RNA sequence: CCGAAACCCCCGGGCUACACGCGCGCUACAAUGGGCGGGACAAUGGGACCCGACCUCGAAAGGGGAAGGGAAUCCCCUAAACCCGCCCUCAGUUCGGAUCGCGGGCUGCAACUCGCCCGCGUGAAGCUGGAAUCCCUAGUACCCGCGUGUCAUCAUCGCGCGGCGAAUA
RNA sequence: AAUUGGAUUCAACGCCGGGAACCUCACCGGGGGCGACGGCAGGAUGAAGGCCAGGCUGAAGGUCUUGCCGGACGCGCCGAGAGGAGGUGCAUGGCCGCCGUCAGCUCGUACCGUGAGGCGUCCACUUAAGUGUGGUAACGAGCGAGACCCGCGCCCCCAGUUGCCAGUC
């Protein structure tokens, strides 16, 4: 056996949490033991801006966020218990990063 | 262009060339000879004469 | 008569008028850097469709 | 880069295509693209009300739609898809498209917002505003206000609510500005 | 409306010229102070030709080597105001830092015009400001540093963070 | 020499400039240079493009003198293009400032008035609000504003490689 990190991050909140969920629930069952889903930080992206394009008078400024959330999942099963796993639909938009170690 | 440009001689059944043919690539490539100073044609180079 | 090439041939490593953006083609005016060379003025316009929210 | 640079240089790779393909599927209908990425071959799924001009005159315009995707992005066997929108009546954006075409071909001003208005009534909406800011035909800068049902609200779960479809509908003694917001039933 | 041009390419110069006038701000007129040392404390953020541990040379600016890091896991990073002891003992000064000589780094092809820092020398006005006038009502103002944008480099700017913490209504 | 331009009372003056040493850049001085597509006359009897070397250029076969290659099509005008950060924001679309984070604007049916219109949305009380209350020849509805969305205090569940001589053989 490997134990897999699978990474996961969505910018959005509904899309990121339903694959969490539903990772922890098809993995539970087969030959996979399967360290809970952790949420790590939002580093949550400022963009602060000038709204006006006169600069002109008062000019009311934009803040802006950009969320992005990162799940964590360690694993222990296969590379085909990995794929099996890795079969579901999955949000645009959430990126899934796999690291292999023994 | 740049009429008229017909500088090779001619002999009675056979030609000649005019020009020098370069030293440093091989044949095929024509030199403007100054006299002193050997220019290139295929590209531009800087050749002194030989 | 004859000359060779141009397209511009000068210096122009760093600075403003190194940035053009990828929807007004501008030098001086904004270029946010992020991966995402545009003006302040793009920005506004193009956000709700990269998904930036408004609030605060 | 990281993490965050990648989702905004996608969400950056959504505009660059979509602000082209609107302008040129005028004639189709544009009112959307959902756009599905992969290493394999990018799979953008152009929304027309009508797929027959989006495919062409005989194959013509889905090849140079297939032609023109190659040199923006990186994936060089990029898909096209036609899918139809399912209420284009519903989609502003289609209305916004379709109403600019009828001011670029000189159609009276109440007229042409009379017919606008009834279509999408009919095909359900709770509320419906066109407004078209422009010269007017004269030389004053005043706007023209087409007022039916309920409309956009306070806030922000206002603008998400509604549908909103600008178009610059060209003149050649001006121009006029057409904005259509529909509110759907909800 | 222009059509070897109100185009196009280039180097150099100009926008940073000044007898002066004003606007918005920074820094400031010291004992609630300065040096020196020691100790106790944050937060937002930003980080791949990019943040740079740590080790070494250099007075330093910086240079040489090199770990980790595409990030709650590493780096910028030290907060600053604070307080305690010591030296100093209210003068245009040990205030204040303009102006000028020099030595020196750093980026770029290149910083004289026109960059910033470091060291030594230089050491200007200013010792609480008329008429007039602006901003704000509480974790705010008042106050102290901190980050980021844009970005080599010009920040006494713009956006944003936490630390101390009221008057009057 | 040029000190590019625009902005001008609130609402132009840390403004377009979220980055002027070249670049930027639109100004000035000097050297050098492309004009589509058609018509017209020209063509390979060798380049439209390149190039030593002087003579000239702040540099560039750039220009002349001068000599020449690789392989093959383009001036001059005439309509008429590309280019122009070149003019008109009292021709505009977009967006934005301020009046104004203010408290208004409408429609149905009824009712009144010869009619423009009125009434209602007025009055009393009350609020930041046409907000709500009572009254009333009105009764209701939409937009605005409000809730709605995001952020902040306190607790709890799910989750812990951040967190610690917490509790510990």
């Amino acid at each position: 056996m490997q134990k897999a990190r699978i990474k996961i991050a969505s910018t959005n909140v509904r899309s990121l949490d339903e694959v969490a969920n539903q990772i922890k629930q098809i993995a539970e069952r087969t030959g996979v033991r399967m360290s809970g889903p952790i949420p790590l930080p939002t580093k949550r992206i400022r963009i602060t801006t000038r709204k006006s394009p006169d600069g002109e008078g008062s000019a009311t400024f934009d803040r802006w966020e950009l969320r992005v959330h990162k799940r964590l999942i360690d694993i222990e099963a296969d590379e085909r218990a990995m794929r099996q796993i890795m079969r579901i639909r999955v949000p645009e938009d959430v990126t899934i990063e796999i690291e292999l170690i023994s | 262009m740049g009429q008229k440009w017909k500088l090779y001689e001619i002999k009675d059944g056979k030609v000649i060339r005019k020009n020098k043919f370069c030293p440093r690539c091989g044949p095929g490539v024509f030199m403007a000879d100054h006299g002193d100073r050997w220019a290139c044609g295929k590209c531009g180079y800087t050749e002194w004469k030989k | 008569m004859a000359k060779a090439d141009y397209n511009k041939r000068k210096p122009r490593k760093f600075g403003k008028g190194a940035r053009r953006c990828i929807r007004c083609g501008q030098y001086g005016p904004i270029i946010r850097i992020q991966g995402l060379m545009l003006c302040r003025h793009c920005f506004r316009e193009v956000a709700p469709k990269l998904g930036f929210r408004k609030y605060e | 880069m990281a993490i965050e640079r990648y989702f905004i240089r996608e969400a950056v790779r959504e505009m660059l295509i979509d602000e082209f393909l609107e302008k040129e599927l005028r004639r189709a209908g544009y009112g959307g693209l959902d756009i599905k990425k992969t290493p394999l071959g990018t799979k953008v799924i152009i929304f027309a009300a009508n797929p027959g001009y989006v495919i062409g005159r005989g194959g013509r315009r889905i090849r140079e739609l297939t032609r023109i995707l190659e040199k923006q992005f990186g994936l060089e066997n990029p898909q096209i898809e036609v899918e139809e929108i399912k209420n284009p009546y519903l989609n502003a954006k289609v209305q916004a498209v379709r109403l600019a075409q009828a001011l670029e071909r000189g159609i009276h001003f109440r007229r042409a917002a009379y017919a606008a208005l009834r279509a999408i009534m009919n095909n359900g909406a709770r509320g419906v505003e066109i407004r078209l800011s422009g010269k007017l035909t004269g030389e004053r800068a005043k706007s023209i206000r087409f007022y039916q049902g309920y409309l956009a609200k306070v806030g922000n779960p206002a603008e998400t609510l509604v549908s909103k479809g600008y178009a610059q509908a060209l003149l050649k003694l001006g121009v006029i500005g057409v904005k259509v917001a529909i509110m759907p039933p909800g």
